[PDB]
């Protein structure tokens, strides 16, 4: 019950919402930004660049299945609706924690 | 015809009058202003409406005592002995008939019992036992505490009075409630203890103004007996009116002048009859309402005396604006901007007019008088000062480039703290280094010195050094409780400070400062009170809105001309009120319509489908925009297309901000308070520095004050690399930003040779970019000391080998054949940092099956870095039938494997700012794509100000 | 603190009371201290006994010791004086008065009061050296010739002389003759002293209960009445308490004691905490530490909110005014706290409130102020705390007969009987309202002649903004109704009334029981609104340019119950100033980011329902080129408008006052030109709403045959009947309505030089083709009579029943086309536009070549060119000649020419003109296609239109 944060950002199709996943990729503690630069000179070809944190960078294999969603401050695990926005939403990460927006 | 008749022939009795009456009517009217003209008024206003006189009841007094009436006309004091005599021999109930007979009547009042309230006196006393005043003033709507009883004192309600000092009616007709007879006067002092004190502090602390008496008149006496108990001008002289109808005798004019009157008569200024008062009372009194036409200026040694009385107290000041001058003088004269005075209302003589024609024609001048001329001297370079030159009607040369001459104001620190070091000759000097020492966040020395100011400025007379210095210590005050909000509820004040401001400023209210304060302090600097609270830009604002709604002759000189003068009135007088965010949306909706404006104004073909950013122009934008604003303005408006000058002022500007890094942060120099305030302006003005054409040595010290000096949790090491592009897209690297970006790379190589430093990055930007940058203008550059720090390499250390494999083009060939003596392709980052940095050509087949396996393992994220593998189909280099197997996984990769089954309301609006021409060009070469992706280009060109989607669909799709 | 906390339950019931009293007078300024030699003896300062003994010393010899009485103190002085001299005198004066003694922190605390005046019997000079290191500054009054040349309105009066002016035994009053001949040496002082004795209350805080400068000021104030004056307080601090015969005795005579040493404990030589003891516990004027009962918050809050009943609503954002800065009220009934460093006495006022436990438990009266306060704030909204409270409520009832337009009821209200002075505020305000302004500035001069009576600041006040305001509106009238008496007394009386001054004007009770009422005398009245809206702005605009739609909760609440407070307060107080344009720039912009929030967040594939208050606001404050400003940039046609029985009887009540002020004899000049703006932005809005037959039958009515001309032309019209019947459709009473306007207009031709004067180039015609549109089997039955009767002459009624041609009969169109034929242009554009031709003989395209021939005419030194062009290109004109008239209009070479013409020359309008079959003939084409789809991008780009892209959407790609 923390859908009063829940925004919704358009350009990527994610929905920005801080939680704290516990994945399987074992970790604990996992969450997501994600980047929109526009003309990024040789860094492939995409839009955005996902920049898992685990308290820090991960430093890339790739499995997260995950088992533990729980939102910040407003706890008592989340996981059903990050299910249901992940059966709707087909991109990678559709709970994103943050988008930079270059 | 009255008006033309009664007027202009008084405007003739204003020529005709000796050189008293006329400096009389300036201090009874000036007194009506401040509030310290007091009327006494009397009894021959009051017998006029005509109310049964007293020689009536003594004559009746003495009819039913002695009979056969007196005839032998009555003299002094037998006025007060027959209503005594009467009142030991016949008694109380037959005097007390008397009164009932005879002071029971209703007469409606005169105009002269309104006349006398149509001057707004501060207070009325009378000697009259009526009720007319009263009755005049309740035709006006106008409420006085009417104290006739000495129980009324402290029982008055509001501190208007209507001091009826010989009794009243009100309470019933009798001769106890009223001073009638003989012992009432003789037992006066002892029965009226209080009306009378208040009485004669009233005379002592007002100018009083006698208007319905004669020069016997006991009452008088009575006045001029105590006044001449007094010093040697202790008091003020009270100004008797005298209205009869034959003129004064020479020697009872000095007689009573020296007793303590000063006699304004109305006999000796009109000619009329005898027996027709009304008119000598209307003929002072239309001559003394005339409170607002002041026709005391209609010589030309006059104007120059009433400008410097509401000019010269304001030479303190060292700016005004426009804006607060048409509340200078009232509401005629709206002074534009551009130095053009515009006539409003001025029912009157043009003042203002005739100092212009005194002014720059000297023949004029010259017969002035001697300490004229010097008053003209100051008041020509006050009006010069200022920006106020002439008229609209023969102007047409109105000029521009205002003069914001501040040390705070162009961000000079570099002189301010050898300002402060000085010493200290004045409190103007004070106040400019306690602005300073505010300005540079020493704000602790800055609240003890405006404090001391508070303390200093008791001595001298200037309200406003005192009370913007308050106002400075209360927004001062706001800037220490939004600092410690922040910074504790990295420690910048002691708890010693923080007690003793919460304080001294508790229960100290804004608005409650300039309406406790001398009237010097109420007139004479009047537009200093919208500084107290946000009414300051209100005007402003309100004259921005129509202009945002309006956008020959352009508009932007209305804008850009009156923000300059909002900027001025604060720095050049030292106030520290500028830490409020109205004025910053007033500048950014300011600055951002001139923009708007003049980008608009620029593509007109004249049949369609200045602003030439000087230095004000950037300091504005520097410090009081945000970096997500000017990316709004380049996202929708193109500023390259702007001729920035004054690239000499800019560039030392900028380069001031970078040695204010470079000095702060070498080995310690950071306050906190300083720091935050400072290094907002240094990221938003070095954002906006791609449109200054800079040096070498303007370059090459701001990309080293932006790479080395300028700290982190600010600016992160990939943030920092949009930065260098923008400031290496302008110019071109001779050379020395080589030297300086390989000098960072061989710095952060360096600081990998441990373990665990990652480089944090919210971009995912990293040091490979400003590799690519160098090899993107120095395509055959190879780094000697990076060379050497692969040639020095070992088994261990995987850190920084990686960190040398996405720097790996800028090496040496023995550096990497060394180098690639340890790494080889194993996984996805080291196959995407291959194709990143070139070394490889074509796929081998065990890459796309390493693919395979990443997007297996996607696979075990979809049942419970892939756009970059759909578009390497895409392009052809995936040789693989299998990859079109992870359908519904992403938006981007379906929209790529498989180009006819994605559904394209799923196409986000975006991902076309996001390719590169060869992908850009194969969208375009095909069907669907084109036909859907045309769709979304074509409804987001509707739906945003952003030009790039435009830019797209013409040159790729169109 | 606490421990003195102890000592504030530890009191007599007069102590405390009397601190209610030194500090409600240190708010007032009411508080006069009269600061004596105790407290300048502390920081020692040499004290007369010293120096009596010295006068005693070189007089006699031998000093005393047998311990000095009374006047023996000012007799050995004065020995000296008749003996010794003066020069001595004034030496040994000299010797022990001209020291230098630092001010104790107790000089400071008096100071810290913010006394009104401060009168001493000191001779010193430490009073005024602690006045000068605080910043304040005091007319130093120690001699007569001071008093007028005072320089400040507070005064330091030094009543027993002093010695700036020299060491002298003359200047002061300390020989014994000086204390006889005081009364004629000092008049003005003492008048002066004695003057504000019994204007204010006055504080001892320096003497002793003996000391004859007490009994002097004893004796006078026994010399006065019953109780004329207020008792003086006196401050004692002694070591010794005091006795009860003599706290009885002094408390008759006039003074009131509280006493220092019956409060705490202490030495005997200790008397600096002492007077901090009093002066620690007098300071607390922020405090206010009384309310710590169920009994006191209740009287707290029936100080402070009582005297506001005269109000009838107070807004949120002014309430956290009328309660110093905590509480911030929030607008749907959440009180946040903000500072509140102490008790929560809304907190405790909500506890006492609903749970009726401790309701109960009041005394008698303070349950009917519980009851009271309970009824005023359920009425304005405020309801509870912010922790306990989810159910935020909505529906404000804005319940005034001036806002909702009702006029109908006031003009029944106002020719009632009056029975109050409220109730004349009311009449006046819509008089007022109803453009009747005479009766209005005499019937409010009335109030404010009327309320000098009764005590109430908020009728007089309002009254004269209103009076002022009005006489901006007829000022503001004239200089664009009222007899030449009028406008001499209106521009007599309000010359020279400032509105500013009319605030600081005012007793006490105004200028703090009522504070809000001073941000209507000028326009600081919008103005945390308005800053508030500018961040709200920002916020959902940066919003809309990133795609985030906000899942979560919105912030129209914030700006919708924000304007809806502003509205309420000035017509439920019957308030006059809503003649100025700020109010309307801030309904405009709120109103317009309202309808653009509500239509962005609609389309969002991941309220503002507008009821009846979402439409007056749009009606009376918008222009129609502010409505049409929304209609091109957000379809409100999506929207789904409810209470659509209530702006529909608002919209007939508009039809109706239209129908009634118009029929023979209604308008005043004054109500029009107020009236008829809201009439106009009021109709054109009403599209959106979907009418019965008797609501549009009755305001297509009042809009065809009603609604006066110059303010609304024939074919300017023909927009708003096509709105009104494109909403709804036309049940053969609208046909009957608009037939009617027809066979109205036909019978206006009968005689010459009419004209039908018109903006749009629409006319008559356009509602004959809208009859035709929806009733395509038409047969006007009047309009056939007309043109059977029809002669030879009469021409301009036979070409009028010729642009209606259409709606006639068979032997109506042959006797009618018995006269008519085509000779030249406009009877062929009016040929094919009532579609009798359905192909040209050659002489109508050659007639057409001697028009564009005289258009020659006009290129070699109601344009119908691009008509031709179009034409020739739509293969209708089949001729090779009409190529010639090149370079003549850029429309008729777009389609005459379309491989020559230069496509920058292309207009970024042309193609929101142009129908179905010209729009996919251009699309049909190369050239036309690959630079107007050039154009419709880049005017996709620089516009808000979405007209553009329906274009380019359904004919180009």
């Amino acid at each position: 019950g923390a859908t009063h944060d829940l925004v919704y950002h358009s350009k990527i199709n994610t929905f920005v919402w801080d939680v704290e996943f516990d994945i399987v990729l074992e970790l604990n503690k996992c969450y997501f930004v994600k980047c929109f630069n526009p003309y990024r000179i040789n860094g492939d070809f995409a839009v955005s660049s996902i920049d898992i944190f685990s308290e820090g960078k991960r430093l890339l294999e790739f499995n997260f299945k995950i088992t533990k969603a729980v939102h910040v401050a407003t706890s008592k695990d989340v996981t059903e609706i990050v299910l249901h926005l992940s059966e709707r939403i087909s991109s990678p990460f559709p709970i994103v924690k943050e988008v930079v927006y270059l | 015809l009255e008006s033309k008749r009664y007027g202009e022939k008084l405007k003739e009795v204003f020529l005709m009058l000796d050189n008293n009456v006329v400096e009389c009517i300036k201090e009874i009217t000036e007194s009506s202003r401040n509030g310290k003209l007091v009327f006494f008024v009397g009894a021959g206003v009051s017998t006029l409406s005509d109310y049964p006189q007293w020689w009536r009841l003594v004559d009746k007094y003495h009819e039913e005592l002695y009979g056969s009436p007196k005839k032998g006309n009555y003299s002094s004091d037998e006025y007060l002995r027959i209503p005594q005599i009467f009142y030991n021999v016949k008694g109380e109930m037959a005097f007390d008939g008397i009164l009932k007979d005879f002071f029971q009547v209703d007469k409606p009042t005169n105009p002269i019992h309104d006349k006398i309230l149509a001057m707004n006196p501060a207070h009325v006393i009378t000697t009259n036992y009526d009720n007319l005043i009263d009755t005049a003033c309740w035709k006006r709507g106008k409420y006085f505490s009417v104290i006739s009883a000495e129980e009324d004192v402290a029982n008055a309600t509001s501190s208007r009075y209507l001091l009826k000092v010989h009794g009243d009616f009100r309470k019933g007709f009798k001769g106890e409630n009223v001073v009638l007879k003989e012992d009432d006067y003789l037992n006066y002092d002892q029965n009226y203890p209080l009306i009378s004190n208040l009485m004669k502090t009233i005379i002592a602390t007002h100018t009083i103004v006698f208007i319905g008496y004669g020069l016997g008149d006991y009452n008088i006496n009575m006045l001029l007996n105590w006044v001449r108990k007094l010093q040697k001008d202790s008091f003020h002289k009270p100004f008797f009116i005298r209205t009869d109808p034959s003129p004064i005798e020479n020697e009872t004019l000095i007689y009573y002048e020296n007793k303590g009157l000063r006699i304004i008569d109305a006999a000796s200024l009109i000619d009329s009859n005898e027996y027709d008062y009304l008119e000598r009372y209307s003929a002072v009194m239309d001559l003394l309402i005339e409170s607002q036409e002041n026709k005391f200026i209609t010589k030309d040694d006059e104007v120059i005396d009433y400008i410097y009385g509401k000019i010269s107290p304001l030479f303190a000041l060292q700016y005004i604006r426009k804006i607060d001058l048409k509340h200078v003088f009232e509401y005629d004269y709206h002074f534009e901007v551009n130095g053009t005075v515009v006539r409003h209302k001025n029912k009157g003589f043009g003042y203002m007019e005739r100092f212009f024609e005194l002014k720059e024609s000297c023949d004029e001048r010259s017969k002035l008088s001697k300490k004229q001329y010097e008053r003209f001297n100051a008041l020509f370079n006050f009006f010069e000062k200022n920006g106020v030159i002439c008229m609209a009607k023969d102007a047409g040369t109105l000029n521009t480039s205002i003069e914001i001459n501040s040390l705070a104001y162009h961000g000079k620190y570099d002189v301010m703290k050898k300002f402060i070091e000085e010493q200290s000759v004045s409190i103007e000097d004070d106040y400019k280094k306690a602005f300073f020492l505010a300005c540079l966040g020493r704000w602790e020395e800055s609240y003890d010195l405006y404090s001391n100011i508070i303390l200093n400025s008791i001595d001298e007379s200037n309200g406003c050094v005192y009370y913007l210095s308050q106002i400075n210590r209360y927004r001062i005050y706001q800037s220490i409780t939004q600092a410690v909000t922040q910074f504790n509820g990295y420690k910048p004040f002691t708890d010693e400070f923080l007690a003793r401001i919460e304080r001294e400023m508790t229960n100290f209210n804004i608005d409650d400062l300039f309406n406790g304060m001398p009237f010097e302090f109420q007139k004479k600097y009047k537009i200093l009170e919208f500084l107290s609270d946000n009414q300051f830009l209100y005007d402003d604002t309100v004259k921005l809105f129509e202009l945002t709604n309006k956008v020959g002759m352009s508009s932007d000189i209305v804008v850009l001309l009156r923000l300059y003068d909002n900027l001025r009135f604060l720095y050049e007088n030292c106030l520290w009120s500028v830490s409020f965010h109205e004025f910053h949306q007033y500048i950014r909706n300011s600055m951002s319509l001139l923009i708007e404006k003049a980008e608009y104004e620029r593509t007109r073909d004249i049949d369609e489908l200045g602003f030439f950013m000087e230095y004000y122009d950037f300091v504005n934008i520097s410090r009081h925009f945000k970096i997500d604003d000017i990316k709004n303005l380049e996202r929708s408006c193109s500023i390259d297309k702007i001729r920035f000058g004054e690239q000499e002022k800019i560039e030392e500007y900028l380069v001031g901000i970078a040695e204010e890094i470079t000095k702060q942060f070498s080995a310690n120099g950071m306050n906190v308070v300083f720091y935050t305030q400072f290094i907002s302006e240094a990221k938003a003005a070095l954002y906006f520095a791609k449109y200054v054409k800079l040096s070498e040595e303007g370059l090459g010290k701001i990309v080293k004050a932006l790479l080395f000096y300028f700290p982190e949790r600010d600016l992160d090491i990939g943030k920092r690399y949009v930065w260098l592009e923008r400031l290496t897209k302008c110019n071109e690297l001779p050379k020395s930003i080589i030297s300086i970006i390989d000098d960072f790379l061989v710095l952060q190589a360096e600081k990998h040779i441990d373990q665990n430093y990652s480089e944090v990055s919210s971009n995912g930007l990293y040091s490979r970019d400003y590799g690519a940058l160098i090899k993107h203008f120095e395509k055959n550059f190879i780094s000697k000391r990076l060379s050497e720090i692969t040639l020095c390499l070992t088994q261990d250390k995987q850190k920084q080998i990686d960190f040398l494999f996405k720097l790996l083009p800028l090496l040496s060939t023995n550096a990497k054949s060394h180098l690639l003596s340890f790494k080889s392709v194993e996984n996805i980052n080291d196959l995407m940092n291959g194709i990143r940095i070139g070394l490889i050509d074509e796929f081998t087949p065990e890459h796309e099956e390493l693919i395979i396996e990443y997007l297996e393992t996607r696979k075990v994220n979809y049942i419970v870095y892939m756009s970059t593998f759909g578009i390497w189909y895409f392009l052809e280099e995936i040789n693989n039938s299998k990859m079109e197997e992870f359908i519904g996984m992403d938006d981007q990769y379906d929209f790529f494997v498989d180009p006819e089954n994605f559904d394209y309301k799923k196409f986000i609006p975006s991902w076309l700012k996001n390719y590169n021409d060869k992908l850009l060009g194969k969208i375009a070469g095909n069907k669907h794509m084109k036909h859907h992706v045309i769709e979304v280009l074509k409804e987001r060109v509707k739906n945003s100000n952003d030009k790039r989607y435009l830019e797209i669909l013409m040159n790729y799709f169109i």
